[PDB]
């Protein structure tokens, strides 16, 4: 991104009133002087930013683990969308509804999960 | 006109499934005992002004005949930026995010006069007797819908009762809101503007949450 | 005998032990007691 | 029989002795709450961290 008339289609906004509130977007506005002989500091860098949000809401998106076959009245260690923790699974009668996939204790901990694959309500103790 | 919101605006705050227990949460709630502005739909009377949008808003609708339609959002509603479109017109439900340019009247009849341009679309989906809660979310670009629907027999009023609110949608639209105005066809529609604050929510045995209690009401 | 507040406090490792005297020998102390004293 | 008749009108005579039970209970409630704080960690449960 360095041709060497000068990338001038990269540009920063150089002043603003003020502080701009987190993951907003918007002469104010300044071309970048990126030219291929500009040292280090002055090239042009790719930047990446990869801002997954995880409160436990229905996840979609994460790497390659093979799910397995689900086993009831035997307490084992489990990790359903990345919860991670050990105990019995059993069939609950507590009826989540249609937008529930977790449900929590008194002590902030997890006692109630919906299978990420089966849409059924089950209780960890 | 304003009427006073007695037991409303309330929602699931979370997706955590509770019963027979007190649960205090912090989130945007509608105060209880609040002056809801009040818009009508006679006959001679077809206000759909544009009413500013911060920190969500709590929708109610007192409608038979299906005069209410769906809703706009925006921050210019002139193309210039973006803007949310949910109709719920007689074949299906379509919401659609895109630099739409608006009448100054936008309505449905029983046409589809509510814009005239769709420049730049990124986001599309398609699918008194009654009222409708609804209540508006726009969090860190995350646009949330809560939406109850309740048979009622009243004249002019919002009913005096206490009725708990179910999410049933979220959308990626991530575009800034400011203003918003809602669609009528050609009934009664309440708005109320919702604030932080800190509630105490009794679920009951069968998990659905009865009582309601603000922590600073009085 | 475990198998709810109780249950939430009792699975995080605080258990209740019982008392040793259980309320039927409490009640036959007490009856003895009273026997005497009548 | 005004003892009998006492102790099924009032509750509230038994007070010194539910002050105890109840506050076995309070302390021990807030004895689990305690889970749920963060301590200024970035999550309060284990699992997560
Ligand atoms: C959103 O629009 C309003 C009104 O135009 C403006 O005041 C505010 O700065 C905008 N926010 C962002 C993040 O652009
Ligand atoms: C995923 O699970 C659902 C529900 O069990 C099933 O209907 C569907 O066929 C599954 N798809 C694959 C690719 O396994
Ligand atoms: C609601 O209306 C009453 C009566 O007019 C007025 O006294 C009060 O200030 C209003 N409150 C709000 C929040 O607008
Ligand atoms: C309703 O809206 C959808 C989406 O734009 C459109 O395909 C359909 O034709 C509309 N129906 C009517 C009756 O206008
Ligand atoms: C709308 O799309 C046109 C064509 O790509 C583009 O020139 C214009 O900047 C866009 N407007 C936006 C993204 O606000
Ligand atoms: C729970 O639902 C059942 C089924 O309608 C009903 O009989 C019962 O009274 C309900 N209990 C509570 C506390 O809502």
């Amino acid at each position: 991104d360095s041709k060497v008339g000068g990338n001038y289609n990269y540009r920063y906004r150089l002043f603003r009133k003020s502080n701009l509130k987190p993951f907003e977007r918007d002469f104010p506005l300044q071309s970048y002087g990126f030219q291929p002989t500009n040292g280090v500091g002055y090239q042009p860098y790719r930047v990446v930013v990869l801002s997954f949000e995880l409160l436990h809401a229905p996840a979609t998106v994460c790497g390659p683990k093979k799910s397995t076959n689900l086993v009831k009245n035997k307490c084992v260690n489990f990790n359903f969308n990345g919860l991670t923790g050990t105990g019995v699974l059993t069939e609950s009668n507590k009826k989540f509804l249609p937008f529930q996939q977790f449900g929590r204790d008194i002590a902030d901990t997890t006692d109630a999960v919906r299978d990420p694959q089966t849409l059924e309500i089950l209780d960890i103790t | 006109a304003y009427t006073n919101s007695f037991t409303r605006g309330v929602y699931y705050p979370d997706k955590v499934f509770r019963s027979s227990v007190l649960h205090s949460t912090q989130d945007l709630f509608l105060p209880f005992f609040s002056n809801v502005t009040w818009f009508h739909a006679i006959h001679k009377r077809f206000d759909n002004p544009v009413l500013p949008f911060n920190d969500g808003v709590y929708f109610a609708s007192t409608e038979k005949s299906n005069i209410i339609r769906g809703w706009i959002f925006g921050t210019t509603l002139d193309s210039k930026t973006q803007s949310l479109l949910i109709v719920n017109n007689a074949t299906n439900v379509v919401i659609k995010v895109c630099e739409f340019q608006f009448c100054n009247d936008p309505f449905l009849d029983v046409e589809f006069r509510v814009y005239s341009s769709a420049n730049n679309c990124t986001f599309e989906y398609v699918s008194f007797k009654n009222l409708r809660e609804f209540v508006f979310k726009n969090i860190d670009g995350y646009f949330k819908i809560y939406s109850k629907h309740t048979p009622i027999n009243l004249v002019r009023d919002l009913p005096q009762g206490f009725s708990a609110l179910e999410p049933l949608v979220d959308l990626p639209i991530g575009i800034n809101i400011t203003r918003f105005q809602t669609l009528l066809a050609l009934a009664a529609y309440y708005v109320g503007y919702l604030q932080p604050r800190t509630f105490l929510l009794k679920y009951n045995e069968n998990g659905t949450i009865t009582d309601a209690v603000d922590c600073a009401l009085d | 005998i475990k198998q709810d507040l109780i249950c939430a406090q009792k699975f995080n490792g605080l258990t209740v032990l019982p008392p040793l005297l259980t309320d039927e020998m409490i009640a036959q102390y007490t009856s003895a007691l009273l026997a005497g004293t009548i | 029989g005004k003892i009998q008749d006492s102790l099924s009108s009032t509750a509230s005579a038994l007070g010194k002795l539910q002050n105890v039970v109840n506050q076995n209970a309070q302390a021990l409630n807030t004895l689990v709450k305690q889970l749920s704080s963060n301590f200024g960690a970035i999550s309060s449960v284990l699992n997560d961290i």
